[PDB]
């Protein structure tokens, strides 16, 4: 996390949104609440960043062997 | 309120401490070898 | 009227009389700023404003000097303990809000009557600041007048006239040396209130810096008014 820190708190250079979904994204998925922490506390708009697809893919990265997942395929 | 405690803790204050003293034996040594290398220099 | 104003900025808004109002002014064009002039907002300013409850009064505009001290409030915030949050509030030209962000707690938005122009707003903020520094501070009227200094980096002719207006008003400024035109060059040419910020000086003496220039009321009566 020390060099995310390092890189956005550069004044030089800006980062745009897109990378700032990127990464969430990627945060979000890989298990790192530090780097979420961070990326949300940046500036980020969670409410623009939020897409039914998106909370789609973050239900579908639940564990084959998990309870939430043999619930959700039992639903359908 | 809760951060701030754990925060202030002993065990937060002596790791700060030690982090701290590794700091300064590492400015120690940069010192040590300018020192050296000034000597060597003006000689 | 600056006095409804106030009024209603500290009681029916819940934020806290200050004990020093400091007004940052200036700044030259430009995305970047100078690392020695970062510090000095970042471990200065700032940190003056959050050990003695400050207003820092600024222009609250994405551009300019505003732009710089967000990001010394943001930077000082990061690195910042368990303390309570600078109230900044910003002077620019339904409780639910919309905006886009591409750290103010406040937003005055002053009526110039013309869009597109700019410096219709600055006599407005004379004006308050006019109320705030004869406002008692503390608790009733025993405590002193409420400590107003202007602080100026950079600048033009504009900041220079703001500059003269604010010393009619009996309201000291300060002058950084190395910034530039404005305050830095009128700096080196050199009433009373008029005070010179020597380069040699940096951070961790703001706030004696500061003192001598509101006494140039007595020092103790002025600590007594902070928590330091």
């Amino acid at each position: 996390v020390d060099i995310a820190q390092s890189e956005l708190f550069r004044g030089d250079i800006q980062w745009r949104s897109f990378h700032l979904e990127a990464s969430l994204m990627d945060a979000l998925l890989n298990d790192r609440p530090e780097f979420v922490r961070l990326l949300i506390s940046h500036g980020l708009s969670l409410g623009h960043f939020l897409t039914p697809m998106r909370l789609a893919q973050l239900y579908s990265a639940a564990p084959s062997n998990s309870l939430i997942r043999n619930l959700l395929d039992q639903a359908s | 309120a809760r951060a701030r405690d754990k925060r202030e803790s002993d065990s937060e204050r002596l790791k700060r401490t030690s982090q701290k003293v590794d700091l300064a034996l590492k400015q120690l040594g940069h010192i040590r070898e300018y020192e050296q290398r000034l000597k060597v220099l003006e000689r | 009227d600056p006095a409804a104003v106030y009024s209603l900025v500290t009681r029916t808004w819940g934020f806290r009389a200050p004990n020093l109002v400091v007004s940052v002014l200036g700044g030259s064009g430009g995305p970047v700023l100078q690392t020695w002039l970062q510090d000095l907002l970042r471990r200065g300013l700032v940190r003056a404003a959050q050990s003695t409850g400050a207003w820092i009064v600024t222009g609250g505009l994405h551009t300019g000097i505003g732009r710089h001290v967000g990001v010394a409030v943001r930077d000082h915030q990061m690195a910042s303990t368990g303390g309570t949050k600078v109230v900044a509030m910003g002077v620019a030209p339904s409780f639910p809000a919309r905006y886009r962000w591409r750290n103010y707690s406040a937003f005055f938005l002053v009526d110039d009557g013309t869009h597109g122009c700019l410096g219709g707003e600055n006599r407005f903020r004379l004006r308050l600041e006019s109320y705030i520094s004869q406002q008692k501070t503390g608790v009733g009227g025993t405590g002193i007048d409420i400590p107003v200094l202007l602080l100026l980096i950079d600048g033009d002719e504009k900041m220079l006239t703001r500059i003269e207006n604010a010393t009619q008003a009996q309201l000291p400024c300060l002058l950084v040396a190395g910034s530039g035109g404005a305050a830095d060059c009128l700096a080196e040419t050199l009433k009373e209130l008029l005070t010179v910020y020597s380069s040699e000086d940096g951070s961790e003496e703001f706030e004696t810096i500061v003192l001598k220039a509101l006494v140039k009321l007595d020092e103790l009566r002025l600590a007594v008014a902070w928590n330091r």
